[PDB]
RNA sequence: AUUCUGUGAUACCUAGGGGACGGGUAAAGGCGAAGGCAAUCUUUUAUGUAAAAACUGACGUCGAAGGACGAAGGCAAAGGGAACAAAAAGGAUUAGAUACCCCAGUAGUCUUUGCAGACAAUUAUGAAUGCCAUAGGUUAGAUUUUUAAUUUAGUCUAUAAA
RNA sequence: AAUAUUUUUGU
């Protein structure tokens, strides 16, 4: 058992040196296996399309969605650049004044992601508890 | 159960490390000062790896290795002793106490405009 | 919102002339238990959209 | 136009609730206003702890309103909403851009979906 | 997003160290054994494998130095056509 | 009236370049890579070649010769030019055997393009001039838009929550006006009906009561209706109250212009051994094992899902070149967005071993040697 | 005929405001109905007294991008119905 | 929780957990890439002392063609290298 | 066939990282007294 | 060093207050006659820009003077006063040190009602009209064979003729 | 990466 187990590990090894997901359809050429493909040296996981147009949809009327503001706003709280949103500067300001809404408003948390959405992620039974002293 | 807290408040001329339990109250409250350090070395980055060895082994010598089982190590500051003091916990040095860390933390304070600072200062 | 009392109650006029229930195809076909209910509660819906309707188009209710 | 507010009150009482979604819901109605949906939130944590009236909350009972009145009944019930020591606080919001084609898309307050304007 | 901007005319368009600067290897040696003193201690036993390595260090030749990167020459072919143009 | 210079260059070589066609559909809501991009589905550029004595100078019919370094030495001279004149002053070109061999490699499966079935394999070519038609006439009614492939409006099921509203408000409001005239002439067609069958044994139709009238009697039966928009606007049918729909319609021709055989009924002649069962495997490349819930394999370039069944299971690092397995290519087809899905099923183990006679791998020769 | 089309714009508007007049309250006697209808103790299954328990969490961006990315699986037929009658209520203007 | 509630504070934002494939020393390096990513580092320097508006937006005038103009060298830079393996 | 000796190349590559990154793994921890 | 702390500080918490500030988003971005304007909700106010149609029919530009507006600091009155900080004051540095640095710290900064009218109030470039060849970005729109190219009004780099 | 002792004069 210890061979069929340490031969496991070293395949899950190689599996994550292979940074693409074939799918059907999908044309491959020789060159497509070599090192300089596989090594991923693109560093950015960005978006194709402006999400706000693409979903028609009007952010400052969404500001209810506790789940919209825990998503462009990093776990400390700050807005998200242009960069990670991928939006055109009407929509990212759209979306940059829903979550000041949200937060001005007194509605969503300003310093990280609403409580009942920290209750569903990961660490659900450690999070940071209030012993009631006394 | 919250678990025992290892906050590390560190600034640019000394480092404090305080060890509370669930309830936050401390129980080693050491600074940089407390093992002879006079105005100047309380900043040094030795200084830091000396407190913070002291303050693991105080832990030590109270039964602590075997009566916290889950702890937390909260940053605060960006002075010397934030990577003296860790890498002690990181070492030999904090072996025993290791095993019982499930959370680490950063408790920076910032202010979001907050009150006027001080003027720069013209050194030159 | 560039409204009038024409234009508004034209609207109205219809509106509930398209949402009017459509009666059976035949009248041996037709069911007057059914008929006459949807009647009774298109007549009361329909006075409930006009008391609605005369109200969010009221300039009173408007800004500056 | 149409508004649209938050109240959060204490979670002690469901009759509480009733009471204040009812005294302004009347106050909407008597005025001339017609309301579009009321929906019952639960009970959930606050964005963060807040004492009001030397009485400190963890969480309250939310209640969304979205009604369509004029200004001086809209600041007559968020003025009333406010003076009440039951609600903790308050959002209230105008809804759209102001235009009557938006403003025929306003129906349930959604959850699972978005507000496609 | 934007996209990266057409860089302005200039004198020359180089990078200052073509070639990586090369670290001296012993001197990551020596920090591992100043990190035994600091916990362990001097005159222990503990810090003898790692004393030993930094021994071996200085006594091993140094590595030759690499060739030259030609990266600053083909950067001066294609400045006029990538940039603005050459100032001067 | 066009001078002799401008009717050259009409009819020129260069002129006759197809302009770059839109990459191959994919996700709009999802993330991608930007400073790197492999290969696409299909080809976006034209491919280009040259004669082996133009060649050895670089020129390939552009607007300068192209250098000797990357352009020499291989077998199969071909080049995509992403730009005839840069910024740069140089003709952005790249290597176009990515996709120029693909296409060869494919070809040499002999297998056609097929329509999709949905799970009595019934493999019905593409090119049929039942299905294989663009052309129609308003007297089509719906029970003939089923074989039809290239439709003029959009597939709504498909389009975005932002694409849907501009088509509605830019596409669909502005045709109220003509749409109302569309109900006319099919009013107009009504009333001759019964004039027409009462005769053996038409009215111009413009009034508004009876199209305002004709339209509050479908209302009931909503179903009937969906049939008039869809007839004025063209759109692909969804409902199955049937052509394939449940993924739209394809962007492109059935086959892609990739392979124009019609049936794969055929056998092979071998020489010695005479007609063959099934046609000959292809070897197969083994990619992103189980150990994803399905197993990715590359035959002639393309990734296909492998057979419904080691080198499966796990990957083995002590494989020299990969985990390679023969397979047959069953079934070959082209879905929505353009991708060439191949239905690849398991092969026999005799036909692989002759496959290898003509090649020299077999270990032993099934002639002559073979006792049994 | 440009005004005349910025009416029958304005028209629609109205149309659809008065589909949707049929869940909007103008009476006392539909206040207290609604509320004493939704506004119990035991309305969030209840166990849970939050709508995080029945609704678990309200729409997020992943959740979105899957709809159009990850299924493309049965919504399209519930999609399609609410989509082929905005296209027909567009043309014929009969609002169904 | 139901019986006690959640330590709802700054840290609580900038807290990461010890899991099976995520130890103590794996939880660092998570927290001081996000504690950089968020420059925190650089609020605590700016916040120690005052500067008036007219400072802090000529300083930011200066560090933003500093990113611009870095950003459009390394497009330079290969660009250079995609036109170099074309053999231009 | 030139996808074996690619396919090869991309093993030795990947080998080579995963072996490296072993040792960051375990620089991470110091363990430099040999207690 | 002056200074804080055994009258229990710093550090780590709990519960009540109290003032002013405005993190990310954020950009060569934008808005106003300028000065200047950056958390948030409701209310309120004048220009400006795009696209088509319709309407008035030279009703236009500049504009001494008067009047209005006008940054920070300042005066006057009443509030507020956490923080910062001219003054006054102390500790160091130094040949000397009012200074630069430090411990503390009052006006003042903030609110309301008036006075005041000076600024590198700058694009060191008054406002406005007509006109002159291109390219690369960028801002808010419009059109389209909405993929990507035309186009209106701005702004910013590098050029031609000059 | 956020570091900072002092250092006058020259018909
Ligand atoms: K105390
Ligand atoms: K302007
Ligand atoms: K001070
Ligand atoms: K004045
Ligand atoms: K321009
Ligand atoms: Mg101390
Ligand atoms: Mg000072
Ligand atoms: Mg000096
Ligand atoms: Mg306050
Ligand atoms: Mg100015
Ligand atoms: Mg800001
Ligand atoms: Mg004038
Ligand atoms: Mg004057
Ligand atoms: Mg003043
Ligand atoms: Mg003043
Ligand atoms: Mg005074
Ligand atoms: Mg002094
Ligand atoms: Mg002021
Ligand atoms: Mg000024
Ligand atoms: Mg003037
Ligand atoms: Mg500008
Ligand atoms: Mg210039
Ligand atoms: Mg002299």
């Amino acid at each position: 058992v210890q061979e069929l187990l340490q031969s496991e590990v070293t395949s899950n090894n190689y599996m994550r040196m292979m940074r693409r997901r074939w799918n059907n359809g999908d044309v491959y050429a020789p060159r497509d296996l070599s090192p300089y493909e596989m090594k991923g040296r693109n560093g950015g996981w960005v978006e194709a399309a402006d999400v706000v147009d693409e979903l028609g949809f009007s952010p400052l009327d969404n500001y209810r969605n506790f789940s919209l503001i825990s998503d462009y706003i990093t776990p400390f709280g700050r807005i998200r650049h242009s960069k990670e949103t991928g939006l055109k500067p009407v929509n990212q300001r759209k979306i940059a004044k829903m979550v000041r809404r949200a937060i001005g408003l007194g509605i969503h948390p300003s310093v990280h992601k609403h409580p009942e959405i920290l209750k569903n992620s990961n660490g659900r039974h450690l999070l940071p508890l209030v012993v009631p002293k006394g | 159960d919250e678990p025992y807290h290892f906050h590390i408040y560190s600034h640019k001329h000394n480092t404090h490390i305080t060890v509370t339990k669930p309830n936050r109250d401390a129980l080693i409250s050491l600074s940089c000062g407390n093992l002879g350090f006079k105005k100047s070395n309380r900043k040094h980055y030795d200084s830091a790896y000396q407190l913070g060895a002291y303050v693991v082994d105080k832990m030590h010598q109270m039964n602590l290795h075997n009566k916290i089982k889950k702890m937390e190590v909260v940053l605060r500051g960006f002075g010397p002793g934030r990577e003296a003091v860790i890498k002690v916990l990181l070492g030999n040095e904090g072996r025993m106490l290791r095993s019982s860390i499930v959370r680490v933390s950063d408790a920076t304070r910032l202010k979001f405009g907050g009150t006027r600072s001080k003027k720069p200062r013209r050194l030159g | 919102y560039l409204l009038n009392k024409d234009e508004f109650d034209s609207a109205i006029q219809y509106a509930e002339h398209i949402l009017k229930p459509i009666k059976a195809e035949d009248r041996l076909t037709a069911d007057p238990e059914k008929e006459d209910e949807e009647a009774r509660e298109h007549a009361a819906r329909h006075a409930k959209a006009v008391a609605a309707l005369e109200r969010i188009a009221k300039l009173e209710h408007g800004g500056a | 136009m149409l508004y649209e507010t938050i109240g959060i009150v204490r979670p002690g009482n469901i009759a509480e609730v009733k009471e204040l979604v009812l005294t302004a819901g009347k106050l909407i109605l008597n005025q001339g206003g017609v309301i579009r949906d009321i929906k019952n939130w639960g009970t959930f944590l606050l964005p963060r702890p807040i004492s009001t009236n030397q009485q400190r909350h963890n969480r309250g009972h939310y209640f969304v309103m979205r009604y369509d009145a004029s200004i001086a009944t809209h600041e007559e019930v968020r003025r009333t909403m406010k003076a009440d020591p039951r609600v903790i606080r308050t959002a209230n919001v105008k809804l759209g851009d102001g235009k009557l084609e938006t403003l025929s898309r306003f129906g349930a307050i959604p959850w699972r979906s978005l507000e496609e304007a | 997003p934007n996209k990266p901007i057409r860089l302005p005319p200039l004198k020359q368009l180089r990078v200052r160290q073509a070639n990586k600067a090369e670290e001296n290897p012993c001197i990551a040696v020596m920090s591992s054994v100043l990190a035994c003193w600091a916990s362990a201690g001097y005159n222990s036993a503990g810090c003898a494998t790692v004393e030993n390595a930094l021994r071996a260090c200085m006594d091993a030749p140094k590595p030759a130095p690499k060739p030259n990167n030609t990266i600053n020459y083909h950067l001066s072919r294609f400045q006029e056509r990538l940039t603005q143009g050459k100032s001067k | 009236g066009v001078s002799p210079g401008g009717a050259l260059l009409r009819t020129s070589r260069m002129f006759s370049l197809p302009p770059v066609i839109p990459p191959p559909p994919g996700n709009k809501l999802q993330m991608i890579s930007e400073r790197a991009s492999a290969t696409e589905a299909y080809p976006t550029h034209q491919v280009l070649t040259t004669f082996e004595s133009s060649r050895s100078r670089g020129d390939w019919g552009l607007k300068r010769p192209l250098p000797l370094k990357s352009t020499t030495g291989t077998t199969y001279p071909m080049v995509k030019v992403k730009e005839m004149d840069s910024l740069e002053q140089i003709t952005d070109f790249t290597s176009g055997t990515q996709h120029g061999l693909t296409l060869k490699k494919f070809q040499a499966l002999n297998i056609p393009i097929s329509t999709p079935s949905e799970i009595r394999p019934v493999q019905r070519s593409v090119f049929e001039a039942d299905t294989d038609v663009t052309a129609f006439s308003p007297d089509e009614q719906i029970q003939e838009a089923e074989k039809r492939w290239k439709f003029s409006g959009p597939w709504l099921a498909g389009m975005t929550p932002g694409e849907f509203k501009e088509y509605l408000a830019k596409t669909v409001r502005p045709k109220r006006a003509e749409f109302r005239k569309f109900i006319q002439k099919k009013i107009a067609a009504q009333k001759t009906e019964a004039a027409n069958r009462e005769l053996q044994e038409k009215p111009e139709s413009i009034t508004d009561d009876e199209v305002t009238e004709y339209l509050r009697r479908l209302r009931n039966d909503n179903q009937v209706l969906y049939d008039l928009v869809g007839q004025f606007l063209d759109l692909a049918p969804l409902k199955p109250p049937s052509p394939y729909g449940g993924r739209g319609p394809p962007i492109t021709h059935p086959s892609a212009g990739i392979s124009y055989l019609r049936t794969a009924a055929y056998l092979n002649n071998h020489p010695i051994y005479g007609p063959q069962k099934s046609h000959p495997p292809v070897q197969a490349r083994v990619l992103k094992p189980r150990r994803g819930n399905d197993a990715k394999i590359g035959v002639a370039g393309f990734v296909a899902d492998g057979p419904l069944g080691s080198v499966m299971d796990k990957f083995d690092p002590s494989i020299e070149g990969g985990a390679k397995l023969w397979v047959n290519v069953d079934k070959a087809t082209v879905d929505s967005t353009g991708r060439v899905q191949l239905t690849v099923s398991d092969a026999k183990a005799t036909d692989v071993l002759i496959a290898k006679e003509l090649i020299g791998d077999a270990r032993e020769p099934i002639f002559g040697s073979a006792p049994k | 005929e440009k005004e005349a089309m910025k009416s029958e714009a304005r028209r629609d508007a109205v149309v659809q405001l008065y589909v949707a007049s049929k869940n909007f309250i103008v009476d006392e006697k539909e206040l207290e109905e609604h509320v004493n209808k939704h506004f119990t103790e035991k309305i969030h299954n209840a166990s849970g007294r939050s709508i995080w328990d029945s609704q678990k969490n309200p729409i997020s961006m992943r959740e979105l991008r899957n709809e159009f990315s990850g299924f493309n699986t049965t919504s399209a037929a519930v999609k399609t119905t609410v989509r082929q009658k905005n296209v027909a209520e567009e043309l014929t203007g009969g609002k169904l | 929780q139901q019986e006690l509630n959640i330590r709802l504070r700054p840290s609580t934002g900038r807290t990461f957990y010890v899991s099976g494939h995520q130890d103590f020393a794996g939880a660092l390096k998570l927290l001081h890439r996000t504690v950089a990513a968020n420059k925190v580092k650089k609020d605590v320097r700016l916040q120690r002392f005052h500067e008036r508006p007219a400072l802090k937006r000529k300083r930011n005038l200066r560090e933003r063609w500093r990113a611009r103009f870095k950003e459009g060298f390394k497009a330079a830079v290969n660009r250079t290298f995609e036109l170099k393996n074309q053999g231009w | 066939e030139l996808e074996n000796k690619t396919y090869e190349s991309w093993k030795k590559w990947a080998t080579t990282e995963i072996a490296r990154q072993e040792s960051a793994r375990a620089s991470m921890y110091t363990n430099v007294v040999d207690n």
